[PDB]
RNA sequence: UAUGCGCAUAACGCCACAGAG
């Protein structure tokens, strides 16, 4: 039976002030920009993978821990929180999968500008050109003995 | 109810046509290949999304 | 349209004879199924199988 | 009233990975967190009990 | 070198190898097996599976290119 | 959660009552005077007797998923999986000798049984794990209404 | 509202399988995970653990 | 004032002590478990009257694979810290041949004095830190996990072992609060013990751009 | 023989905890020789059983005093002497869980025995020196007889 | 490409309404 502070409004080193009167070990946020800049990127990441368990366990729902995980350790790849939008997918090795996203024509202008090389390693770009997808059954190749 | 095994074909494209009063193809959209690339079945989309839609083979200077 | 049915199993479907006498399946002549394919060949496109 | 594709796969590649990978057997659990979704329904939760 | 991955074949492997030996069953390819009856050739290509009685080589391709190859001989199958 | 070092065992357990002793002078920039003396006896005072300390003040080993393939190394599990599994040894343990009717199962062989299945139980290398958490962060928020 | 979340999410969680090395990477071979889900376990057979 | 400045300067003092023991500087035990009391027993109480100096605070912590990488951490007097400053403490680090300092300001630096900073050889690492987010080290957090940096051949191991390019492992930002605190400079790798709740312990690996 | 346990009971109560399933009523028996307290359901269209009945219940391992085969396979057709012509009703199941109280001291004077009739569940509890027949998945045929007294 | 018997005929989009799940 604690006693809890909730603000409506985030500063997050203006709480470091009372160290005496709260437990500041345990200060949590909505945040994740905050959190990004005043604790990192390995705390940003839990608080994404808390948020979205928060969101889901209003209904009822329990999606599993590893997807989370998955999601949140792709979402803070490059050390910054960056979104899953047709702004994040610049980042992107492959042309072909920015184009079959979103603003195809913007995203092929760029890859005609900068001379841009697709591996056809992604799945987006390996049916593009007809080719068979890395993941599932194409890791790998058979071979036979001569 | 509406089959589909071979017909018409897109003139631009070479893909089946759709509708079933011009005895067209169904589609296999984008959720339906995210599915299946869940599956892990990778000849399965090739089968769906390449033999049974377009194959076409063209000449390219390897030069 | 899809209706139910108990008495297939779990992991069967139910095709009609509408679409079973229209979808086809390019198997190759093997030594070993040549009975099969030559019943079916007799039966031709609109007698099953 | 709902409708239902039946895509039929025309290689041994695509017939071998559908019924090893994506047969009604191994779709047992949800992938969303491991639940069963395959199970009986209506009439028979009520003769059962 | 030693080869550093699974000892078991995938779920992902059994399924392409039991599609490429199936595809050459449907060649005439010889058959290792007593057919017992069987005109399906995955029914056949699982009786071989089973009889440890297919040669074809998995690639295993490791991310940055490098392979190793295994046998199916020498893989562990399961149910 | 406590801070762990060679000097710090070494000032910590051994030198802390020694330099408790009076020593009456000033701190040089920051430091004081039993700072400075166990800086001087940590250097000159110790020659490998300090391996002492430095073995007994090293970190926590790596995680044997880590350090351990759990595809090619039996029982590297996880650590999570560890700890229930001996919380249910020392419980099951407790049940052979008090429930009646003892079912033929030891120890070793439960332990056994409960690792190959933790090594099975692993993803096979091809899995699409990015859209089985797409499509289930996606399908699970058709039954979350609006506002 | 729910279906462009996820096609936004799939567009760019889909180059993320496993390698033979346990560790799940993208098509760029960038490396997401050491061990997938933090222990290497798939979510339908943690279920009675 | 006082009784609230002594704070500050304790707590900054004993974070500082924290960050110079997890950078691997011999600090004691009895200098990490400062109290106040005994804050006010060694330095002085009342600073506006200045029986503590924030001159008379700065330490020198030194390393213990060997004492000649020494370093300093400053606190300077003025509020808002130029050029004119820096180069005292440049010229402080000279002398006694210093390699590597940390000035602990109260309000940030001009930007000319941070490219300053920067603009500093491998002769002088300089690093900055504001006073506020000293008052609690953040390290100690739930959700912080632990960061550990790796020598060379541990790196060498690591990108052997999974056949892998520096260019292809995760990123940390060299202006990210951990890899501040833990000082850490461009293309090191920092092994990240994560506290799981699926696993237990779970080694991830960034490597700092 | 193969009679694993033997006394006269006498209802003490009938549906306690209330629950009144349709054809089927719960017993809570005690007995008359022993420290014996049993809960049985019985079928009470079959075979019905009121309060302060007093019957003889027997629990054999099988029907047959000519040594025990325990076939375990129901032949209709056997017209040959039982166990079971000398009772009025008779039952067979498993037993699926026996359990006491110790510490470092077996069986230390109270062993309930839980059997189940195919669903119609049983307990016998008591000390412990008549309860030695039981082990957990154990057939046994329970034969009850109201005595007219 | 489909139908009919190599031969003869037919070889589509865009809006807007309405509907199914």
């Amino acid at each position: 039976k604690e006693l809890v502070l909730n603000t409506e409004g985030i500063n997050l080193p203006e709480l470091f002030k009372y160290a005496e009167v709260l437990d500041l070990r345990r200060l949590y946020s909505n945040d994740i920009h905050a959190i990004a800049n005043t604790y990192g990127i390995e705390a940003a990441l839990r608080v994404i993978e808390k948020e979205i368990k928060d969101v889901f366990a209003v209904y009822g729902i329990a999606v599993d821990p590893r997807h989370l995980s998955l999601v949140a350790d792709y979402m803070c790849f490059e050390g910054v929180y960056k979104p899953l939008n047709r702004f994040g997918i610049r980042s992107n090795s492959s042309p072909l999968q920015q184009m079959t996203f979103e603003t195809s024509f913007q995203f092929l202008k760029q890859a005609t500008m900068l001379g841009s090389h697709d591996e056809l390693r992604s799945p987006s770009a390996c049916l593009v050109v007809g080719k068979v997808v890395r993941g599932g059954t194409g890791l790998f190749e058979l071979k036979q003995p001569l | 109810f509406q089959v589909r095994t071979t017909g018409a074909r897109d003139r631009v494209t070479n893909q089946p046509i759709g509708g079933r009063n011009v005895q067209g193809g169904i589609r296999f959209g984008e959720m339906e290949r995210d599915a299946l690339l869940a599956h892990g079945t990778s000849f399965l989309l090739h089968d769906r999304l390449f033999n049974c839609s377009d194959r076409s083979v063209a000449h390219v200077c390897v030069k | 349209v899809i209706c139910p049915d108990m008495y297939i199993n779990t992991n069967e479907i139910g095709i009609p004879m509408v679409f079973a006498t229209k979808l086809t399946y390019p198997q190759p002549v093997t030594p070993w199924n040549v009975q099969e394919l030559r019943q079916a060949v007799i039966n031709g496109p609109n007698v099953h199988p | 009233g709902d409708e239902m594709n039946a895509h039929f796969p025309q290689s041994e590649l695509g017939r071998a990975e559908a019924y090893v990978l994506a047969c009604t057997d191994q779709q047992y659990l949800v992938p969303k967190d491991g639940q069963p979704l395959a199970g009986l329904i209506q009439d028979h939760m009520v003769s059962g009990a | 070198q030693k080869r550093i991955t699974t000892p078991y074949m995938t779920k992902y492997e059994r399924a392409r190898v039991l599609g490429t030996r199936a595809l050459q069953i449907a060649m005439c390819a010889p058959v290792m097996v007593e057919l017992e009856g069987e005109t399906d050739p995955l029914l056949i290509a699982m009786k071989e599976l089973k009889a440890r009685k297919i040669p074809i080589i998995i690639r295993r391709y490791l991310p940055d290119g490098s392979y190793e190859d295994w046998g199916v001989d020498e893989l562990i199958i399961t149910d | 959660l406590l801070r762990r070092g060679a000097f710090l065992s070494y000032s910590q357990k051994i030198q802390e009552a020694v330099k408790a002793l009076k020593l009456e002078s000033e701190n040089r920039n920051g430091r004081s005077p039993g700072t400075q003396e166990m800086l001087r006896m940590w250097y000159e005072l110790d020659e490998e007797s300090r391996r002492k300390y430095q073995k007994k003040a090293a970190a926590c080993p790596d995680p044997s998923l880590s350090v351990w393939r759990p595809d090619i190394y039996f029982a590297s599990v996880s650590e999570t999986f560890e700890t229930k599994v001996d919380d249910y040894s020392q419980e099951w343990a407790a049940q052979t000798e008090k429930s009646y009717e003892k079912s033929e199962l030891s120890l070793d062989r439960l332990r056994t049984l409960l690792q190959l299945k933790w090594q099975r139980s692993l993803c096979e290398p091809g899995e699409a794990v990015g859209l089985l958490a797409a499509q289930s962060i996606g399908e699970p928020s058709t039954q979350m209404t609006l506002n | 509202r729910s279906g462009y979340l996820q096609r936004c999410i799939i567009k760019h969680l889909e180059g993320l399988v496993v390698q033979y090395d346990l560790t799940v990477r993208d098509s760029d071979g960038s490396v997401v995970q050491f061990l997938y889900g933090e222990d290497g376990l798939d979510i339908p057979k943690t279920q009675f653990l | 004032d006082d009784e609230e400045e002594t704070y500050r300067l304790w707590k900054i003092r004993k974070t500082i002590m924290q960050l110079c023991h997890d950078r691997g500087y011999l600090v004691t035990q009895d200098e990490l478990d400062q109290t106040l009391e005994e804050f006010k027993a060694q330095f002085g109480d009342k600073p506006s009257e200045g029986r503590p100096r924030r001159t008379d605070l700065t330490v020198l912590v030194a390393h213990n694979d060997d004492p000649t990488d020494q370093m300093f951490v400053f606190f300077p007097e003025e509020p808002k810290v130029g050029i004119k400053t820096i180069k005292v403490y440049c010229q402080r680090m000279q002398e006694e041949n210093i390699t590597r300092a940390l000035i602990v300001v109260q309000q940030g630096m001009t930007p000319s004095a941070k490219q300053s900073l920067v603009d500093m050889a491998p002769k002088y690492i300089l690093e900055q830190f504001l006073q506020q987010e000293l008052l609690i080290n953040i390290t100690e957090h739930e959700l912080v996990p632990e960061h550990v940096v790796m020598t060379k051949e541990e790196v060498t191991e690591l990108l052997a072992r999974y056949k892998l390019r520096e260019n292809q492992l995760p990123r940390i930002q060299a202006g990210d609060p951990v890899a501040r605190y833990f000082g850490i400079k461009r293309g090191q790798v920092v092994k990240i013990i994560r506290p799981s709740e699926t696993a237990g312990r779970y080694i991830t690996y960034r490597l700092v751009q | 023989a193969g009679i694993l346990f033997e006394d006269i009971f006498d209802v003490k109560d009938i549906d306690p905890e209330g629950k009144k399933f349709d054809r089927v009523s719960r017993l809570h028996c005690e007995s008359e020789s022993f420290k014996m307290d049993l809960i049985l359901d019985v079928n009470i269209q079959i075979y019905p059983v009121d309060l302060g009945d007093k019957f003889r219940l027997v629990i054999a391992s099988t029907l047959y005093e000519d040594g025990t085969l325990d076939d375990g396979e129901y032949n209709p057709t056997d017209d040959r002497p039982s166990r079971a012509d000398q009772f009025e009703y008779v039952m067979y199941g498993k037993v699926y869980r026996i359990e006491g109280d110790e510490t470092s001291t077996e069986a230390a004077t109270r062993l309930s025995a839980y059997v189940s009739y195919g669903g119609l569940l049983m307990r016998l509890q008591g000390d412990a020196n008549n309860l030695h027949g039981f082990e957990v998945d154990s057939r046994v045929y329970l034969l009850m007889k109201k005595l007219a007294f």
